[PDB]
């Protein structure tokens, strides 16, 4: 496919690949999308649980073929092979029958350790800093 | 010679200074900014330890002059600390060459 | 270039080489006792079990007094546990194990008080806040505080009655638990008392053979011994009498000992609030964070029910075990709730009205639809047996949350990319050199460099094939492995070691300004800080105070760690 392409895996295309699949999982996902959780955590509105609000590959198919983004023909089993890919990251969640959910992905893109962004490090030349690679 | 194993993908500026740095460096962000929570378990931390400390419970010791001085007589004493056999604890939780540390 | 002298002291290569498990505990000791009890505190760790003897032949101290005192005191910490084996050709000695969970009270101190004050449901009222705060430091750092003595302490009868009101309170939540025998005594001793004593009470030629009568034994041993466990774990025989035209009184005469495990149940369960926070926004995870809090004061046991510690786990056969923690598990009526339950329980702040969409007042009916989105959501957080109710599951939930967390580490430690070879090589089952770019699809270059950098850690096994009979990976091309456990166990090791990094730096801090320190913790000069004191002295005072206040900062954030790898 058009992901070998002269010898290299295409750094700036296939990144723009990855970031265009969640996106639309982000704004069909929710009752508003991603516009729900700029009023703030405490005005979001969640889905009940009978209603489907999962997606189907058939649906993200017909993205990607009306989006002209790519410029190129996408297999089923190609589409399945980039939602593969990008499945890590923190991107979209496995459930069966192939459907992609997002939990923190605005949080992220805005202890409590799933997120760290709101956390900067010591940033001084002070002591007591700790580094997770000091024991090796 | 040892000299000529180098694979495509490696150059050979690199190569030669080694030595490492001195300590690995990853910022832990666990660093973050401090609250008036996070202060507070700061000052009861110190409170406790402390209090562990002022208390009976030091075990920890390893101007002692034979003669003394009359400004040392009628002078307050430093401290008249509680023993360890004298703070009352329960028998039955203790092992028997340890009553006799205790006052029965 | 650095020099060798350099290093080791501002490097803290010397520290490198101690074993976190010793150098830990070690310095909590140091911090909180005192050298004697530290030093006897890592003779214990060093040699699991010995006697007194051994102490004195192998530290320095020589003297039966003072290690006889010093050890008191740690047994008085909760420190230490004891054993009276007896050879019966001659005369008994007793010996000594460490205490493991005893240290975490001393260690967890902070948060421990910290929780019972944000935990009550009546906080509003300051002297309430002081007088339990106050109650409950004295409990841990007295260690078996008891009512006999804090009663003929406090001097006015009617700031009397409210501490034996605040006893049975504190029992019931399980923060005061009754010490015994069993809180000394090392695991797999005790089971083997229980499994030493029935193979002594079968009666010979019983036509049964050694299988059968070895079955029989274990299973009588290990329900006696679930018998035994469950007696004293929970219960209100202290809080039970009542005498006349009085209110609910506790035994006197018995010692009251902080518990930890319903404390570190109640951490669990914040750990798991702030996933959710995390992970769901804070309109229904307002309503998860008191849906867990009427689970956890009756939660099952975290990790192990001790009965996976005293003996070998299995051979052949080896599920039956977690089956039979599954099976308690859904077996336990009591910890199932319905929305009917919860709505008695949730605060008027939360409104519950606009949490859902059904299409594209303390409602039980809404409670009920939250309960479902928990139960069906990718992550096990609820199970359902019946409609209408269900239960908080620990068989399929801990790997996950284990997986998770560790994996989120590593994403917090490396970069994106190594992030993205994590997840394939733990998604994706044996990847090798082909699959990871079938199954990647990025540039190898950053791929390779972040798993390089990511081989260091105990995070992926490293793999040989032979193309021949003898083994040389050089002649064939080798894939990888998972193997999750050496991840698990290298997180422990490496979160102990900086834990005791920071308690070695605030205690040399504390070494290196302990005039300056014992100048301020005086009771005149506390509280008056600015008016007797030079310049210099007063401003470098500040400095290393909050320098403290900032490594006890560093301490509490990295304090929420390592508990998560402390599970099965």
């Amino acid at each position: 496919g058009p992901w070998f392409t002269d010898g290299e895996l295409d750094i700036e295309f296939i990144n723009s690949l990855l970031t265009i699949v969640w996106r639309f999982i982000s704004e069909n996902t929710f009752p508003n999308g991603f516009k729900n959780f700029e009023n703030g955590p405490k005005k979001n509105v969640f889905y009940a649980p009978n209603v489907k609000n999962y997606s189907t590959t058939q649906e993200i198919l017909e993205f990607i073929t009306a989006a002209q983004v790519a410029n190129v023909e996408l297999t089923p089993s190609n589409i399945r092979s980039l939602c593969e890919v990008l499945v890590y990251d923190d991107k979209l969640e496995k459930v069966t029958h192939d459907c992609y959910r997002v939990t923190l992905e605005s949080i992220l893109q805005m202890f409590s350790i799933f997120n760290y962004f709101k956390m900067f490090p010591a940033s001084k030349h002070d002591k007591e800093v700790v580094y997770f690679d000091e024991w090796t | 010679n040892y000299m000529s194993n180098l694979p495509f993908g490696l150059g050979y500026g690199d190569v030669g200074k080694n030595h490492i740095t001195e300590f690995p460096s990853i910022p832990l962000p666990i660093n973050g900014p401090i609250t008036n929570k996070e202060r507070s378990l700061a000052v009861k931390y110190i409170n406790f330890g402390k209090t562990v400390k002022d208390g009976p419970f030091y075990t920890g010791s390893m101007t002692n002059d034979g003669i003394e001085r009359y400004s040392d007589k009628y002078l307050k004493k430093r401290k008249i600390g509680i023993s360890i056999d004298d703070h009352p604890y329960n028998l039955n939780l203790f092992p028997n060459e340890l009553y006799n540390v205790m006052g029965i | 270039l650095v020099t060798p002298e350099d290093v080791m002291t501002i490097s803290s290569l010397e520290q490198r080489t101690l074993n976190p498990d010793l150098f830990l505990y070690k310095e909590l000791v140091k911090a909180h006792l005192g050298e004697r009890a530290a030093s006897v505190i890592g003779m214990l760790v060093a040699l699991g079990r010995l006697s007194v003897r051994e102490l004195v032949e192998k530290i320095d101290g020589m003297d039966v007094d003072s290690v006889k005192t010093t050890l008191v005191s740690l047994t008085q910490l909760r420190c230490v546990k004891y054993l009276q084996e007896t050879a019966i050709s001659g005369k008994k000695t007793t010996y000594y194990y460490y205490n493991e969970e005893g240290i975490h009270i001393l260690l967890y101190s902070g948060l421990i008080i910290d929780e019972i004050i944000t935990q009550m449901r009546v906080n509003d009222e300051e002297e309430h806040k002081q007088l339990v705060a106050e109650i409950v430091q004295n409990v841990i750092s007295l260690g078996s505080l008891t009512v006999e003595d804090y009663l003929s302490s406090v001097t006015s009868d009617s700031m009397k009655y409210t501490i034996s009101s605040l006893f049975v309170q504190l029992c019931e939540m399980g923060y005061l638990i009754q010490i015994s025998k069993l809180h000394y005594t090392p695991i797999e001793d005790l089971w083997q008392f229980l499994y030493e004593k029935h193979y002594k009470n079968i009666p010979r030629n019983s036509p049964l053979s050694d299988l059968k009568k070895r079955s029989q034994a274990k299973m009588n041993a290990k329900t006696d011994f679930a018998k035994i466990i469950n007696k004293p774990n929970e219960l209100s025989q202290i809080l039970t009498v009542d005498p006349k035209t009085s209110l609910r009184i506790v035994k006197p005469t018995v010692s009251l000992t902080i518990n930890l495990d319903r404390f570190m149940k109640g951490r669990r369960s914040k750990q798991l609030i702030n996933l959710a926070k995390t992970r769901v926004g804070s309109v229904t995870a307002q309503v998860y964070k008191i849906a867990l809090r009427l689970t956890e004061q009756k939660s099952p046991k975290i990790r192990d029910p001790l009965t996976q510690t005293g003996l070998l786990q299995d051979l052949e056969e080896a599920k039956s075990f977690q089956d039979e923690a599954e099976l308690v598990e859904e077996k336990t009526p009591g910890l199932t709730f319905n929305a009917i339950d919860l709505a008695r329980h949730l605060p008027a702040e939360l409104d519950l009205r606009g949490s859902l969409l059904s299409r594209k007042p303390h409602s039980a009916s809404l409670i009920n639809s939250h309960l479902k989105i928990l139960a069906s959501s990718n992550f096990p957080f609820l199970n359902e047996t019946k409609p209408g109710v269900y239960y908080v599951p620990y068989s399929k939930l801990m790997p996950v949350l284990k997986s998770s967390v560790y994996e989120y580490v590593i994403a917090s430690t490396l970069g994106p990319s190594a992030m993205r070879l994590s997840r394939c090589i733990r998604d994706n089952k044996l990847v090798s050199e082909k699959i990871i770019n079938s199954t990647a699809l990025m540039k190898e270059k950053d791929i390779r460099s972040t798993l390089a950098s990511l081989i260091r850690y105990n995070s992926v096994e490293i793999q040989e094939v032979p193309r021949t009979a003898d083994r040389s990976a050089s002649r064939a091309v080798f894939l990888f492995r998972c193997k999750e456990t050496h991840s698990y166990n290298f997180m422990r090791q490496n979160l102990e070691w900086n834990m005791a990094n920071l308690l070695f730096k605030k205690e040399k801090l504390k070494q290196e300004n302990s005039t300056l320190l014992k100048k301020a913790n005086r009771d005149d000069v506390k509280g008056r800080e600015n008016e007797l004191l030079l310049p210099s002295e007063l401003n470098q005072l500040k400095m290393v105070n909050e320098r403290e206040l900032n490594v006890f900062a560093r301490l509490s954030r990295l304090l929420s760690l390592w508990e998560v790898f402390q599970m099965a």
